[PDB]
């Protein structure tokens, strides 16, 4: 399938971006109409690995500050824009489409030393892939200090050229629709860790009795650069150390979570006991793993705070027991990739839950119960979301929660606890009121 | 006291892991050769650069089987 | 994927077209290199990445060039990477890095100036030998008799490895004459022409003792025992492989 | 929908609590007292030697009485030793 060839490129600007663990690309798109028929629809070419790889999608217009309707279509795949008002058979169309993706460049030699440099390869298509034909064109890639290319081609045309942490491809002027067959293999000099965290388990605990709200996070995390040849030297490491290297590493020695202002009572355990090796600072919260993180090993561990609840939940105009939560998405370090999320909230036992919108696309919604400290009755209502390709500080949007928690069901909880109480006094005497004398 | 000459090398073993105070080491014990040479004969190769590295003569070596 | 080292003032690279043509013949992609006459160092890896599967040596008198082309740590690094390798080492044609390549395999070739000599032979003129020499029915066992011819050839020395092969030995009666006053370094069944190395990641490497074996002469009696015994030492003939235990 | 519940959550009050949760230890270790009087109280009775129809009555009134504060008392200990319901 190919949507139809309403459209045509007038220019063509694509700007890919290697500064971080993720790549991210800005297109400068002029879009004339072809046809005489008013369309509001515009079309985005993904490849099929690419298209899995996309975390997030957005594009405006030049001149306004808003955002139109940008939504991925579900083996070229497409992504659509719909336009507010329609357009004229023959206009002008100055859009500016934005797009992240979870994939990043491996490194090209596997295996390196503990103070070597690293680079990554990655491989991306040279000329513009799209449907509809396009009559100017050109590429740049910016963020690191050095590009070379992995066995360039004999045309000069299809080469590049270097500027000051830039690097600029073919100022070409026709390419026909679907003219994605040359393919571009870039060497990059990237010399920091490369975070993935595989899964995360974030739950947040919410309280009316205590008015607190309580974050509990569970990492599994991975380093996806070079793997260390000749093994794990610790006097090597402390050689380094102690010369005062502290170069930009491509190993992890301390992550910085940055945590929602006035937290208090944070921890950081893992599966084995408590983590001596952090330190909490204004909004910041330094942590230490207990052996260094080098490419190719794992850290699975635990981190918790409580805030006060007077910052997330609000109380509804109408009526004192319709109740608004804004919960944020992700609290985590800075420079990270997450490839799956489970995101639960628990509201207390007597909360019916309203209404629930996410800001960003979920793979799944769900609602359940479950039992706790006190929890004689059904339990915290759990609602659990989930999602699926994330970056640390693009995904910044709040979940909203709208629910109903009357003041009968507030005041049952100490009321079960007495009756529970009251029932083993009532044993207690009938015990002590029958005689088994023979 | 302990001098770097104390300490032999290790031919057939290799260190994956130091605790940050030495209290725990684990080692890796290494694949065999794929030639069949002995591990330590590998770790004299590499420890050993001669010019004259040795004589024509003969291997004593026994009957083929 | 084939690299093809050839030393012109020892043994031209033309006198083998024979089997080298053959090579195309079954899709084999080919690169030269001469030793004589070159400036660079060929590059067998980039980047963790060899750029050849196999690697044929043809007679050469060792010097500077075949050691700088080829030490013993880059073709140990080689073999060890699922490279499969063919030697030649005639009497007065013998390197020293590839003797002391093979010594660290386990086989020991006769040094420069030790010849086999064999004078219960059917031939005065060069040395022959028969089919009845064959050691291994899964290299090449002919359907019916013949003879090859060697010439001027040495023998080697074998450990008790599992992954040596011999392949073809020398007769019964053949003996090693030196020029100088060295103990004989063969004697009857325990000297050997042709042998082979299966790596334990199944890499092989054939030694041949003899240059004339491949030469353009020789073509009417030794074309099939060399077209298998290539066969043999690239992964193309006798290769196994076990599913669904 | 996202829209309005945005808007309403950022045009609306915050949370305020019932009874802070500073103030809580407070409470707790005062309706621990009252109850450990009550029950203690109702056991005497179940002790004494009266009659069965009036040992009931009072048992029965007693431990309604002891059983509140000791859920109300429970709620705030629990809250104060930092594990929140
Ligand atoms: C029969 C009467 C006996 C009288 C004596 C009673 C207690 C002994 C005195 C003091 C002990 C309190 C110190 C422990 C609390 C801090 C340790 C901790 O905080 O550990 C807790 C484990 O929770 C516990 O089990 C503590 C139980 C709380 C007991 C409070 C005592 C008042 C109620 C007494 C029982 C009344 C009977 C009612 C039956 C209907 C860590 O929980 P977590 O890691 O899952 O984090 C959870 C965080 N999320 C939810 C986000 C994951
Ligand atoms: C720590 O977390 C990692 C990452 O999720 C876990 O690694 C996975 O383990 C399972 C079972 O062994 C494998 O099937 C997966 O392929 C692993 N994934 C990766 C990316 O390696 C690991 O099991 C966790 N360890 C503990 C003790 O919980
Ligand atoms: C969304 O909801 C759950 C995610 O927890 C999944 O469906 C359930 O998955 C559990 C996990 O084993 C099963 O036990 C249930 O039988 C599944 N179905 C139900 C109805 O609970 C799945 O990811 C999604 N379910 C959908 C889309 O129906
Ligand atoms: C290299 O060139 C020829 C090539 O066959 C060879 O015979 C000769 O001995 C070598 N040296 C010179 C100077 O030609």
């Amino acid at each position: 399938y190919e949507p139809p060839a309403t459209w045509e490129n007038v220019d063509y600007k694509r700007t890919i971006d290697v500064s971080n663990a993720y790549i991210s690309e800005t297109i400068e798109i002029t879009i004339k109409n072809i046809a005489s028929e008013p369309a509001t629809e515009y079309f985005t070419a993904f490849e099929s690995g690419i298209f899995s790889k996309v975390s997030f999608f957005s594009a405006y217009f030049t001149n306004e500050a808003t955002f139109l309707n940008s939504q991925l279509l579900a083996e070229i795949r497409y992504g659509i824009i719909q336009f507010p008002n329609a357009i004229s058979p023959q206009e002008e169309v100055s859009l500016v489409i934005k797009s992240f993706y979870n994939t990043v460049g491996i490194p090209y030699p596997e295996h390196v030393g503990m103070s070597e440099e690293q680079h990554l390869l990655w491989e991306t298509n040279r000329l513009p892939l799209s449907a509809y034909d396009t009559k100017k064109a050109s590429f740049t890639l910016i963020g690191s200090s050095s590009f070379e290319e992995y066995h360039p081609p004999n045309d000069e045309s299809l080469l590049g050229k270097a500027n000051g942490n830039s690097f600029e491809f073919g100022p070409w002027e026709d390419i026909p629709r679907f003219s994605s067959n040359e393919t571009l293999a870039i060497v990059y000099s990237h010399n920091a860790p490369l975070n993935q965290v595989v899964n995360l388990r974030r739950d947040i605990w919410l309280s009316h009795w205590a008015s607190t709200i309580q974050f509990e996070e569970y990492y599994e995390l991975t380093n996806k650069a070079a793997k260390l040849s000749k093994g794990f030297s610790r006097l090597e490491l402390m050689k380094q150390i102690q010369t005062q290297n502290m170069r930009q590493t491509h190993f992890v020695t301390v992550l910085d979570m940055l945590l929602p202002e006035g937290a208090t009572d944070h921890y950081f355990t893992d599966l084995v006991g408590l983590v001596s090796t952090s330190h909490a600072e204004r909004d910041h919260f330094f942590i230490r793993p207990r052996f260094p993180i080098f490419g190719g090993w794992n850290y699975n561990f635990t981190v918790g705070w409580t805030n006060k609840l007077s910052d997330f939940l609000h109380v509804s105009s109408g009526s004192d027991e319709k109740f608004v939560a804004s919960i944020p998405i992700l609290n985590g370090p800075p420079d990270t990739v997450y490839d799956n999320v489970e995101l639960s909230v628990f509201l207390p036992e007597g909360a019916e839950i309203f209404d629930i919108d996410s800001p960003v696309p979920f793979t799944n919604v769900s609602i359940e119960t479950q039992k706790s400290y006190f929890d004689l009755n059904k339990g915290h209502v759990k609602l659990t979301f989930s999602y699926r390709n994330l970056i640390s500080q693009v995904a910044n949007g709040q979940v909203l929660i709208k629910y109903d928690y009357p003041k009968s069901s507030f005041f049952k909880k100490p009321l079960s606890i007495a009756c529970y109480i009251f029932t083993a006094l009532m044993g207690v005497f009938v015990l002590k009121t029958l005689n088994m004398n023979v | 006291m302990i001098t770097p000459l104390d300490v032999p090398p290790l031919d057939y073993f290799d260190e994956v892991f130091t605790s940050e105070n030495w209290m725990v080491r684990i080692y890796q014990l290494k694949k065999d050769d794929a030639q069949g040479r002995t591990l330590r004969d590998v770790g004299e190769l590499t420890r050993s650069s001669t010019k004259t590295r040795r004589s024509i003569k003969r291997p004593e070596l026994g009957l083929r089987v | 994927r084939t690299l093809v080292l050839y030393d012109q003032s020892t043994e031209p690279l033309e006198e083998y077209s024979v089997y080298l043509k053959d090579l195309e013949q079954r899709n084999y992609k080919l690169e030269y290199l001469d030793i004589n006459s070159t400036s660079t160092t060929v590059d067998l890896y980039d980047k963790e990445q060899r750029l050849f599967d196999n690697i044929i040596v043809f007679p050469t008198k060792g010097g500077k060039n075949l050691a700088r082309q080829i030490p013993v740590k880059q073709l140990i690094k080689f073999f060890e990477n699922e490279g499969n390798i063919l030697c030649m080492s005639s009497p007065g044609a013998v390197p020293n890095t590839i003797r002391l390549f093979l010594n660290e395999l386990g086989i020991y070739p006769s040094p420069k100036g030790h010849v086999i000599r064999d004078y219960f032979s059917p031939s005065s003129e060069e040395l022959v030998v028969s089919s009845n020499h064959l050691l291994n029915k899964y290299v090449y066992n002919a359907r019916k008799s013949e003879d090859f011819v060697f010439g001027e050839s040495s023998a080697a020395l074998l450990e008790n490895r599992e992954q040596i092969v011999p392949i073809l030995n020398a007769p019964r009666t053949s003996f090693t004459e030196s020029k100088g006053k060295c103990n004989s370094w063969t004697s009857g069944s325990q000297g050997f022409l042709v042998v082979g190395f299966q790596n334990l990641n199944n890499a092989r490497l054939v030694w041949i003792g003899s240059s004339d074996f491949l030469k353009n002469k020789n073509q009417d009696s030794n074309q099939e025992f060399a077209k298998e015994l290539l066969k043999w030492t690239f992964n193309e003939k006798s290769v196994i492989k076990s599913v669904h235990a | 929908t996202y829209e309005q519940l945005y808007k309403e959550f950022h045009s609306s009050k915050s949370f305020q609590p019932f009874i802070h949760l500073d103030t809580q230890p407070k409470f707790a270790i005062c309706g621990l007292i009252v109850t450990l009087a009550v029950l203690s109280s109702a056991l005497f009775a179940v002790g004494s030697k009266s009659s069965y129809i009036k040992k009931l009555f009072f048992y029965t009134i007693l431990s309604v009485i002891g059983s509140l504060f000791a859920g109300l008392t429970t709620v705030f200990a629990s809250n104060s030793f930092g594990v929140y319901v």
